[PDB]
DNA sequence: CGCTCTGCTCCTTCTCCCATCCTCTCGATGGCTATGAGATCAACTAG
DNA sequence: CTAGTTGATCTCATATCAGGAGAAGGAGCAGAGCG
């Protein structure tokens, strides 16, 4: 389950730059990693690899 | 009329238009019918794959061989420039089939499921295109294909393309690819080929990849060591086993004797970058871009277009008579321009080749600034305008030059008016340049034909051909011949942004071959 | 007479917790993730 | 009606040290039935 906006708020700093909560920069982390999985086991990978 | 194994007659005067190669294959794909598989037509471009696959579903239906009394509905896709190419081929080899075509163009005019009801029915040949498998995949799976096959197959080489999975889904075993390149960057596509036709063959693609591309990939590097070397040939000519009797790939070599082709050229030419250009090139390849794509910040295709675009033309920044898209610009075009002069005044017509779309818009506009009459054609230029402008072209030699997009411009399009071709532009595919060069050496080009391609010397181009070039050496070490020389030139590393322009079998035979192969 | 099934010890992980509230300053970090060709289709635009 | 044009809009292709306390598990082992 990823969480809605409000208990990861992306808070905008003095200028246009919006700076992203913690937990949005963990869950960029698994769903790279989740979908870098989904391709290696969609497409060619090692078993080591996939582990 | 000419007789095969159990039922297969094919009239006599269509056995007597085929060459004896088409002959081989028409024999060939009936076997695979007795076999109920399905195979790759790998002939080389201009032999006249679709002639084949005319004649033997001609015989097939004339036999009336027994579900089906002979040939039941059947569906072709095919890229979308050639269909009525193919409405054309079927209509004058062999008249009585219905060839229905599928497409916005058509002749239809209702709906489209009518028209797959009415093919399924009435038995014809449903001509179709891949969007058009793709989309309706629900509908036209629904009716017992008795042939379904794919022309220019090789755009099932994604296993995971949706047009693949749609392709993949017909029942029937009677799948045939016609494919002039059944493998273009990896064997990944061969795979994904392989399992359109014959699903089990070589495994599943985990498996294939683990067992085959592994093995055979590494044994091309420079560096690999000699016992990977010979664990890659042991895999290659296993890989070459496995696909013989489904792989039918009659090179332009074997037949040439037997079909007298004209003589044909591959020139190379190392184009050296003009100042602008060389100026726009260094900067860029100094700038923090690159050297953020370096560090994998981010996508390094951004970086890759940027350089090709910069070798291809300054059109990273534009700089009267030195509008957009000005000639002198960029080397490369110099050299088209000498080119074009030397053969326009020798009276020949030129075929020049190009990767991109917008930059076959800037050599549109220098064609206008020269008296070059061409006829230019792309993803852009409609469809029903086609095939009559392939015609055109074809037919009168007014037209001198022809700008071409190589992705319409390849795959099927017949092309033998022209006499000399340019591959302006490299590409990472080597298929898409050899498919290019190949639409004028065909059958009916009764003229010499030449290939010049034009390539930046030590820019990105260069490492682009090295890439294409090393890709033909993984497919030719199996398809051609497992003996491949490993490619010793390059590394192949992502230092590829630099700028560094020039200046019974009776178990003894058995055992023996077993034991040859375990030797490696 | 060896096999089991306790159940005691001892160690060893292993986890958790560490007053309230309030004021100020100061330093760092605060990113896109790209491109283009071809095909469909439906909107107009002209004929 | 019919080509032609034009947006969207999709698909596909390209690359490599001054903590402490308590609880849970495991291991070793004495010993007791017991078959």
């Amino acid at each position: 389950p990823v969480p809605p906006l409000s208990v990861r708020p992306a808070v905008v700093m003095q200028g246009s730059a919006r700076n992203q909560d913690d937990l949005t920069h963990k869950l960029a982390d698994i769903v790279k990693i989740n979908n870098q999985l989904r391709r290696n086991e969609q497409n060619g990978a090692a078993a080591h690899v996939i582990a | 009329d000419a007789e095969f194994d159990e039922g297969f007659k094919v009239p006599g005067f269509l056995f007597k238009k085929l060459f004896k190669y088409q002959q081989t294959g028409v024999r060939w794909l009936w076997e695979l019918h007795c076999q109920q598989a399905g195979g790759i037509l790998g002939d080389e471009m201009g032999l006249g794959r679709t002639i084949q696959i005319i004649a033997f579903l001609a015989g097939l239906s004339y036999s009336k061989i027994r579900r089906f009394e002979g040939l039941g509905p059947t569906v072709i896709v095919c890229p979308t420039t050639v269909m009525h190419q193919w409405v054309k081929e079927f209509h004058t080899w062999w008249p009585p089939f219905r060839v229905a075509i599928l497409h916005e163009t058509g002749s239809y005019t209702h709906k489209k499921e009518k028209l797959i009801r009415d093919v399924a029915h009435c038995h014809g040949i449903l001509i179709t295109s891949y969007s058009y498998i793709r989309l309706m995949q629900d509908d036209i799976s629904r009716y017992d294909w008795h042939y379904v096959i794919l022309d220019e197959g090789h755009k099932i080489r994604n296993p995971n393309a949706a047009v693949t999975l749609a392709c993949k889904q017909f029942r029937t075993p009677h799948r045939i690819i016609l494919s002039g390149s059944p493998m273009q960057n990896n064997l990944r596509e061969l795979w994904s080929l392989f399992d359109f036709i014959f699903p089990g063959k070589l495994g599943t693609l985990p498996v294939f990849m683990e067992q085959f591309s592994v093995p055979i990939t590494m044994g091309g590097y420079s560096n690999a060591s000699p016992v990977q070397v010979k664990t890659a040939y042991k895999c290659a000519c296993v890989l070459r086993d496995t696909i013989n009797p489904y792989l039918l790939r009659r090179m332009k070599s074997d037949v040439k004797m037997s079909l007298s082709l004209p003589d044909k050229n591959e020139q190379v030419l190392f184009c050296r970058l003009t100042d602008e250009q060389h100026k726009v090139y260094q900067n860029f390849v100094d700038s923090k871009e690159v050297y953020r794509i370096l560090n994998g910040e981010m996508q390094i295709f951004s970086g890759l277009i940027a350089l090709r675009k910069i070798c291809n033309h300054p059109d990273l920044f534009s700089g009267e008579e030195d509008q957009f898209g000005y000639w002198k610009r960029s080397g490369k075009m110099i050299v088209v321009e000498s080119l074009l002069k030397i053969w326009h005044k020798q009276g020949q017509r030129v075929l020049l080749f190009s990767q991109s779309r917008q930059m076959l818009d800037i050599l549109e506009v220098f064609l206008r600034a020269q008296k070059y009459t061409y006829l230019k054609m792309d993803g852009t230029t409609t469809i029903a305008s086609r095939q009559p402008l392939i015609t055109r072209y074809n037919e009168d030699t007014s037209i001198f030059v022809f700008l071409l997009t190589t992705r319409v411009g390849g795959l099927g399009v017949n092309l033998t008016g022209a006499n000399r071709v340019v591959i302006y532009d490299p590409d990472w595919n080597p298929s898409t340049d050899t498919q290019a060069r190949e639409r004028a050496w065909r059958i009916g080009q009764k003229k010499q034909v030449t290939v010049y391609r034009l390539l930046t010397a030590g820019t990105i181009e260069e490492k682009i051909y090295h890439r294409q070039i090393f890709k033909q050496f993984l497919t030719n070490r199996v398809l051609k011949d497992p003996k491949q020389r490993r490619f010793f030139k390059s590394n192949d590393l992502y230092e590829l942004f630099t700028l560094t322009s020039p200046d019974p079998l009776a178990s003894s035979s058995l055992l023996a071959k077993m034991r040859a192969r375990n030797h490696l």
